[PDB]
């Protein structure tokens, strides 16, 4: 008890956590096309931290990352910077890129996952002939490759007009959209401003 | 049992499996010879001089492939089984007694790698399988012995 002469409770059951042999931080990155992503790693060799000079990066165990992207933040941790990222092509079931940081030629099994999915969804809105409701339709062609993904239309209503540069608003409202026979989701705003 | 026909069928089966692995795009870009730590248990390129070594190698590969959920891999496992049977009939035609290879007793460790990193295990296992098949095919004319 925080206030007063409280009595200490019994100790809880001890929890044991065992770590792996190579540290990637952050382990996974969700990003878009054209963004810059920095990955940091610490490599351990027989309970000894390898210096950042020996660390070499590879993409999906296929080709060595050029040393221009290599940066030494500290003597223990190395990092790589990716600029103007393109969409990662799906190689079989895996839709992400596995970036490996290794001690020289010899590499480790663990990696870092880079998910660059296509978020460019075109939404077209259209009002009825009596201007009573507005139906907005959008396609799902670029999102069929990812399972367990939930799609929700979020809209923010301004008091007057549209800004010159649209932006994500922290306060937003969900919209109920229904899939049609043609593969397009339609959401009906009634009444409309 | 025609020895020559079995040998030619064995050759064709090997090329077939190699092509199957070729179809798997992610495997092609990965270096077969390159070493990755943790996968060491997988029987990669280390001189496979004899028929008994080939049999145990294929047995281990079948055992590893069986555990991984993939449609292509199941067919590859079946082809490997047929390959082993072909090697056994050839070993019989050569008056050799091949004991039926058990897989690796040491699979209690493979689970960990499959859980932590499926992608690495799959790409390495496939590329090393392709490599092992290629040296086996090279050596099959050299008059392999038991």
């Amino acid at each position: 008890r925080l206030d007063g002469p409280g009595i200490w409770s019994d100790w809880s059951t001890p929890r044991v956590f065992t770590t792996q042999d190579v540290i990637y931080f952050p382990p996974k990155i969700l990003t878009s096309v054209g963004s810059n992503v920095s990955f940091h790693c610490i490599y351990k060799k027989e309970n000894k931290i390898v210096p950042s000079k020996e660390i070499v990066w590879w993409m999906n165990l296929a080709e060595k990352i050029p040393q221009s992207q290599y940066d030494v933040v500290s003597d223990h941790v190395s990092k790589v910077t990716f600029f103007n990222l393109n969409e990662t092509k799906p190689r079989g079931k895996f839709t992400y890129d596995a970036v490996y940081c290794c001690n020289e030629h010899e590499c480790h099994h663990r990696y870092a996952e880079l998910y660059v999915i296509d978020v460019n969804i075109n939404i077209s809105c259209e009002t009825d002939g009596y201007l009573t409701k507005m139906t907005c339709r959008w396609s799902t062609s670029t999102i069929q490759s990812l399972a367990e993904s939930t799609l929700q239309l979020r809209y923010h209503r301004s008091s007057l007009y549209c800004s010159d540069i649209p932006s994500i608003h922290p306060i937003s409202e969900p919209k109920d959209c229904y899939l049609q026979s043609d593969g397009f989701y339609e959401c009906i705003f009634q009444p409309i401003f | 049992v025609p020895i020559q026909k079995v040998q030619d069928d064995t050759k064709t089966l090997i090329k077939t499996i190699v092509t199957r692995i070729n179809d798997i795009s992610h495997t092609q870009s990965v270096s077969s010879k390159q070493k990755v730590t943790g996968l060491d248990f997988i029987p990669g390129l280390h001189p496979i001089l004899t028929l008994s070594k080939m049999d145990q190698t294929l047995a281990v590969y079948q055992q590893i492939l069986t555990s991984m959920p993939s449609r292509n891999v199941i067919q590859i496992s079946n082809d490997l089984e047929n390959l082993r049977d072909l090697l056994h009939v050839l070993a019989f035609s050569k008056s050799c007694h091949l004991p039926w290879a058990s897989g690796l007793e040491t699979l209690d460790s493979l689970g960990g790698v499959l859980e932590a990193s499926g992608y690495s295990t799959e790409v390495v296992a496939l590329s090393r399988l392709q490599g092992s098949l290629q040296d086996m095919l090279w050596q099959l004319d050299l008059s392999p012995g038991c």
